[PDB]
């Protein structure tokens, strides 16, 4: 209901927040429908002034205060059916040279690199992390798709997998940046309830995350 | 100075209003008439509005006969529904009367603001009694503690009697002379510290009102008390050092740091306070530095923050398990503020948090546990009583690193 | 299926798959594994191996018992109760994690849902106890330790602004010279739990322990499976380590009665521990059901007996009913030692008359019990494994004076002295 | 059935007060809980004392919460075909 | 000095 | 559950400086040979080499009180390594909470001296209380001492099993 | 005798400051130093100091001298 004048109402609220007895010698919480009624009161003030945006900008502090794939098919088949370490290593390396040539081909190998991400032995697992992070350096949308396999590698029973996930932790935290709280929390809890010291990696990730946080 | 700078002229509006309104010669206004207005059992606020609004036009020399009727009816002004304008006007008239008759007026106001449970409750408070024990002025009706116009009056009397007790003690010392200087200085320092501690306990949100933090009477009382403490810390920083060595509840710490601008000198003795043998002093020093680093991000504040991190790292290896719990449960939230003020401290804070967490997981593994947090090493971010202290400390470590990561990501 | 399970559990252990979908996946997998286990033409034609593929992820499913969401925890429990173990073995890390998560789930569901809600955890713990003797020892030790913790003991009836008003209260010096401590103590920590729910929580715990302790695998329609003496020995040693951990008198044979004043503090600690936790008596009754196992609780029995003897020393009451806990503890102690066949049936029946005696007669009777256990001793080599029924048997006749030769004299003298009240009880203490 | 018949002869209904009835019905519930075979759960649940003692609304809850312990699962195994 | 903020401008005589 | 293969895996992890993994598999082998450390671990599985490598792994994880406890597992107690590790002040293993697992009077004497030297009066009182136990008296008749050592071995190894898996 | 006095410190490590300890010969000069007064009894000690200074510890004799018959 438009019973009250919006100009007098907003002026009264703004003066009630800024009573000089409250701030002498030196932030009010409102409910849901209260904040709603405030925002269409501000809108109603905007339309009754429109009969520009300066008064809306002046009322903003109060609302702030109240609130090709065909040529890669044999490589897919060799990487999927690789049983020995020799076959997996040679097909991962063969992907690696032409990824250094053509970086866009790595999107076809995404989930299969996710499978090789938690590999038991060291060289193809490190190569899987390298090729994966190279794939994610291009498209940030790929970063959320590697979250379950990265948190699985952090919480894996295999200790080598945990170490190689912790080594690539700051690069992945930089690449993802919307799941970085859960990632660094998992890294800490792996370090805390394990016997690892990921404080250097977590500190570097937190520092750089702060550096693009202040931008 | 506050009792003297009020006599300074502003714009000539008061002399103009006096000349244009006091010449109405409506001489019905009198101490007897105002007393009859107060003493009405069906009390009307309108008549006392009219009388004291007329009284504001009077000079201080001619407001003398109204002192008794103004003071002795101040107990009725706390009676749950007295309008704010009556209280503000009475405070204004008391401030006017303070410039011409303060030695009498303070005694009358102290006698008026007693709880009055008994017939008198020591109405024989003399000036000598209040100069002997200035803390008498804090033994008021206890409804004044949420009445800001009477907090102004009682803080004025408290500051005055605290100043007067020094002169009284010097006079008694010279009279009884016919060392004791050290004992007098210790008594004065302890007296001011006790006054500050009682004032800070008044600022606490008592549990009767606990079960809008900005538009309440408590906020105005907190601001008045913070102003008085700012003046007293400026007058004697040793009182601030003594009070922070004594310590106050940590709920008052954001209020004292934000509201008292002279709290930045606490960084001078926080290195001294953190070296105290008692664990509570070190806990309070770390909690105080936590808010001071947010308020003032100085290079010396960073140096003291590094010192506090080193002290916590050393006390991790000095304290026993019960002492580790009792020390690290209050001081762990200070690390979030240390990381917020100083992003270079990330490496030290995270290494310290790894060390505390790995220490505290080991004695979790030592005894059998009702909830076993070692299995729950793979947990997601949870939403923001009889549990084991070690598991509670582990959850505190996890919560603090959660807040640190959330703060640094944002 | 292995790839599908790995992808699902990777999404579970990350922030993905919000817990309603986690619970749905877990209970659907439980439905699939159960459906394959009730195998007809369906599971045979499909050939899915749901249980075998789910067995490869027990290290991922085990932390889900510790999930804060209740539906996720109970779905994980229902899955793990029927999911087969890996065909090769369980790893010690895997087995220990499964047992720890299982006992936590058991106590959590006992606290929350009561006895109806513990079925999945009981089934999982029973299956884990039958994998290996190490698994059985782990299950029993962690169950008893969790049941005797400061938490989970109320389930089984176990026991449990100064300056402002200081100035407002006050040549006007204070009357007192100081304060003794920190003022008055808080008015205790008294609490009350329902006796019925304590009884049935105890029944749930002891039924799980009996299922773990019994030998799996008609032996008559009225017979009972034999409780394994090794499992009850594990319960006995974790009882001894939980109650009296120091075990300076850990040798099984009993010392002279003059050694009771040497260990008053330890024995009073044992007695206070037994008073605070009534579950300890039930655990001794469970141990005593297997005959050789109560020999390993000899330190606990001797300590409780010496504490009771010290109580009956100082009892100035003319009768015994003014000490109800001590009376029923003496009766239960004699009943357990008779049930575990550390006492002959004639000497093991004196607990029936304990309510009709003054404290010095029952003290003398317990001293005669101490004398018999000195002369005979609770030793496992006294027990002969009767392979006909599979139970160890203590034959007191072959020991020599095993029917209480000199020890029944004090009992008969006590009956004779109080014959006006103990006359009708004379049939319980006959020679045959 | 011997346990149930001892349960019947030792209760003395319509004179046993609320204390014995509640204890005895709780015992019947908790011995139903420990039964691994569900036919035994109907064997106790079909007894006149079990129906008489508890309620008319929690007996159905108990029998469904025991039926859901080991549910019967039916699933189609023939792959889909729109022929 | 307690009367001046740490970030207050310094006085150079 | 093949203890020899678990020992081989632990040795492989120890060779590649994976000390936490090495402790994990050494404790897995010890839990295999006993029944989760309910019996004594046979000396042909925890030989002096295996206990020494567990000592080295606990040293390189800065769990120095665990080093002191594992030093007295050997046939002759290695007082040199225990005294060297107890002097360390960067510990990650709940230092005074593990003093219950120390049954040797000499190590506790060194701990009391070390806490008195550094002014750690509370840990000094804890160590004095640990020495002041009648079951830990060195003049106990050689079977009370053996059972005290065995029960502390069982409790400590179960604590390490809980910590590392 | 009287030539060997021991004082200890925590010696806070960097990753010369020290943390003081509760000294046995603390000798709290509470009537002469206001910093020695605990907050828990600040008001009672305050009014005791006020009574002491105006016109209006002891009995901690070390046991062997508290029953001095001849002295």
């Amino acid at each position: 209901e438009q019973r009250f004048d919006p100009s007098a109402s907003l002026d009264f609220l703004w003066a009630c927040i800024h009573v000089p007895r409250i701030w002498q010698g030196r932030v009010l919480r409102v409910q849901g429908p209260e904040l709603i009624s405030l925002v269409e009161l501000i809108l109603a003030e905007a339309e009754t002034r429109s009969q520009a945006c300066s008064l809306i900008q002046a009322r903003l502090p109060l609302l702030l205060s109240c609130c090709t794939a065909a040529e890669m098919a044999p490589y897919m088949k060799r990487l999927s059916r690789g049983q020995t370490v020799e076959d997996l290593l040679e097909v991962l390396s063969d992907i690696d040279e032409m990824s250094r040539r053509r970086p866009e081909i790595l999107s076809f190998f995404s989930t299969n690199l996710q499978r090789l991400m938690s590999s038991a032995e060291e060289c193809c697992r490190n190569l899987a992390f390298s090729l994966a992070l190279r794939s994610m350096q291009n498209s940030p949308s790929i970063a959320a798709a590697f979250l379950p396999t990265f948190m699985y590698c952090l919480g894996s029973q295999d200790f080598e997998v945990v170490q190689t996930a912790l080594r690539n932790l700051p690069e992945y935290a930089l690449l993802c940046q919307e799941h970085a709280a859960v990632l660094l929390h998992r890294a800490f809890l792996v370090g805390m309830y394990g016997q690892m010291d990921p404080s250097a990696q977590i500190s570097e990730a937190l520092r750089i995350l702060h550096m693009e946080a202040v931008m | 100075v506050d009792d003297w700078i009020c006599e300074e002229e502003i714009t000539g509006t008061d002399a103009l209003l006096r000349r244009m309104l006091l010449t109405n010669n409506a001489k019905n206004h009198s101490p007897k008439q105002l007393q009859e207005a107060f003493s009405a059992v069906p009390v009307n606020n309108t008549q006392v509005m009219q009388i004291i609004e007329h009284l504001t036009l009077l000079s201080a020399s001619e407001l003398i006969p109204y002192a008794e009727v103004l003071t002795s009816n101040m107990s009725q002004l706390l009676n749950s529904g007295v309008p704010r304008r009556i209280l503000q006007t009475v405070n204004k008239l008391w401030m006017v009367l303070n410039t011409v008759m303060p030695r009498r007026l303070w005694v009358m106001t102290v006698n008026a603001l007693q709880p009055s449970i008994k017939f008198v409750r020591q109405q024989k408070y003399t000036q000598n009694d209040l100069m002997i024990d200035p803390l008498i002025v804090l033994r008021c009706d206890q409804r004044v503690h949420r009445c800001p116009p009477l907090m102004d009056i009682t803080l004025h009397m408290l500051n005055g009697y605290l100043l007067a007790s020094k002169a009284y003690l010097s006079a008694h010392l010279k009279e009884t002379e016919q060392t004791r200087e050290e004992l007098k200085n210790a008594l004065l320092a302890a007296q001011d510290s006790a006054a500050v501690q009682i004032l800070l306990e008044i600022c606490l949100p008592t549990e009767e009102e606990k079960a809008d933090n900005l538009l309440c009477n408590l906020r105005e009382v907190q601001c008045l008390i913070c102003c008085l403490l700012h003046q007293m810390y400026i007058a004697d920083p040793n009182i601030a050092k003594l009070v922070h060595f004594q310590g106050y509840p940590c709920e008052l710490l954001p209020l004292t740091v934000a509201g008292i601008p002279s709290m930045h000198i606490c960084l001078d003795f926080i290195p001294e306070l953190i070296a105290q043998p008692e664990l509570e002093k070190q806990i309070f020093a770390i909690q105080l530095l936590s808010h001071l680093c947010i308020q003032y991000a100085l290079p010396k504040s960073l140096s003291v923050a590094r010192l506090a991190v080193n002290v916590m790292g050393t006390l991790l290896t000095v304290l026993t398990q019960a002492k580790r719990y009792a020390f690290f449960m209050p001081t762990l939230p200070s690390l979030v503020s240390f990381c917020r003020a100083f992003p270079p401290l990330y490496e030290d804070i995270m290494s310290l948090l790894i060390q505390i967490g790995q220490v505290c997981a080991s004695d979790v593994a030592t005894q059998t546990r009702d909830i076993d947090p070692i299995i729950t090493r793979l947990q997601q971010i949870k939403e923001k009583g009889s549990m084991d202290p070690d598991v509670q400390l582990c959850h505190c470590i996890e919560r603090t690193v959660i807040e640190i990561i959330n703060m640094s990501v944002s | 299926l292995p790839l599908a399970f790995r992808s699902c559990l990777a999404r579970v252990h990350a922030g993905t798959l919000q817990p309603p979908f986690t619970a749905r996946f877990l209970r659907n997998l439980a439905l699939l594994v159960g459906w394959e286990q009730q195998g007809g033409e369906g599971p045979a034609a499909l050939g899915a191996h749901f249980g075998e593929s789910a067995s490869a992820h027990l290290s991922d499913l085990a932390p889900l018992l510790l999930h804060p969401e209740e539906e996720v925890a109970e779905a994980a429990a229902s899955l793990l109760a029927i999911c087969p173990f890996p065909s090769e073995a369980l790893s010690p890390s895997q087995l220990l994690g499964l047992v720890r998560a299982g006992v936590h789930r058991f106590f959590a569901s006992l606290r929350l849902h009561g006895p109806p809600g513990v079925a999945s955890a009981c089934q999982l713990l029973t299956r884990l106890s039958q994998t290996s003797p190490a698994g059985l020892k782990a299950v029993l030790q962690l169950l008893v330790e969790g049941a005797l913790h400061r938490g989970n003991t109320e389930l089984f009836g176990g026991q449990v602004a100064s300056l402002l008003d200081t100035n407002r209260r006050h040549i006007w010096s204070v009357f007192h010279a100081g304060v003794i401590g920190r003022g008055l103590k808080p008015p205790k920590f008294v609490q009350s739990r329902n006796q019925q729910e304590v009884i049935y929580n105890t029944q749930s715990l002891l039924s799980l322990l009996v299922h773990c302790c019994s030998a799996p695998g008609c032996g008559e329609c009225w017979g009972a499976p034999i409780l394994s003496p090794e499992a009850a020995k594990a319960v006995a040693v974790t009882l001894v380590e939980s109650v009296c951990p120091d075990a300076a008198g850990a040798e099984l044979a009993w010392p002279p009665e003059e050694h009771a004043r040497a260990t008053v503090e330890r024995d009073l600690r044992i007695g206070r521990r037994f008073r605070e936790q009534p579950l300890l008596f039930e655990l001794l009754k469970l141990v005593a059901a297997a005959p050789p196992a109560l020999c390993y609780c000899s330190v606990l029995l001797r300590g409780l007996l010496a504490a009771l003897l010290g109580h009956w020393e100082a009892s100035r009451h003319p009768d015994t009913t003014h000490s109800p806990w001590h009376l029923e503890a003496s009766c239960t102690l004699v009943a357990v030692m008779a049930e575990g066949s550390l006492l002959p049936p004639a000497l093991g029946n004196m607990h029936e008359v304990f309510s009709q005696l003054a404290p010095f007669e029952v003290r003398l009777l317990l001293l005669s019990v101490w004398g018999f256990l000195r002369e005979h001793g609770p030793l496992p080599q006294k027990f002969i494994f009767q392979s006909e029924r599979g139970r160890f048997i203590r034959d007191f006749s072959r020991e020599g004076g095993g029917e209480g030769g000199p020890h029944l004299a004090v009992l008969h003298s006590v009956l004779h002295r109080n014959i006006d009240r103990l006359g009708l009880f004379s049939g319980r203490f006959q020679a045959p | 059935d011997f346990l149930l018949e001892v349960c019947s002869r030792s209760v003395n209904l319509e004179k046993a007060s609320e204390s014995l009835k509640g204890n005895m019905a709780a015992f019947l519930k908790n011995v139903c809980l420990g039964l691994e075979d569900l036919q035994y759960v109907f064997m106790i649940s079909s007894h006149e004392l079990f129906i008489t003692l508890l309620k008319d609304e929690e007996r159905k809850l108990l029998v469904d919460q025991m039926r859901k312990r080991s549910p019967r699962v039916n699933l189609c195994i023939k792959p889909v075909t729109s022929f | 000095s307690p009367s001046y903020s740490p970030t207050s401008p310094s006085y150079s005589p | 559950n093949n203890h020899s293969w678990l020992i081989i895996q632990a040795d492989i992890y120890f060779a590649t400086n994976q000390y936490s993994a090495a402790l994990h598999y050494y404790l897995q082998a010890g839990a295999v040979c006993s029944d989760f450390f309910n019996k004594a671990v046979p000396p042909d599985v925890y030989t002096d080499q295996v206990i020494k490598r567990m000592i080295k792994c606990c040293s390189l994880l800065n769990c120095h009180t665990q080093v002191a406890i594992l030093c007295q597992f050997l046939r002759e107690i290695d007082y040199k390594t225990a005294f060297k590790s107890l002097q360390e002040q960067n510990s990650h293993d709940a230092m005074d909470s593990y003093y219950d697992y120390i049954w040797d009077v000499t190590i506790l004497e060194y701990l009391t001296y070390l806490h008195h030297k550094r002014g750690e009066t509370d840990k000094r009182q804890i160590a004095i209380k640990a020495i002041g136990q009648t079951e830990l008296n060195a003049s106990n008749p050689e079977e009370v001492l053996q059972l005290a050592a065995q029960r502390r071995k069982k409790k400590f190894l179960q604590a390490m099993a809980k910590l590392y898996f | 005798g009287k030539k060997v006095v021991q004082e200890t410190g925590i010696k806070v490590r960097s990753r010369g400051f020290q943390v003081a300890l509760l000294n046995k010969d603390l000798k709290p000069q509470t009537f002469r130093n206001a910093y020695d007064i605990p907050r828990r009894n600040l008001l009672d000690h305050l009014t005791r100091m006020r009574s002491n200074l105006l016109k209006s510890q002891v009995h901690s004799v070390p046991i062997a001298q508290m029953g001095n018959y001849q002295e």
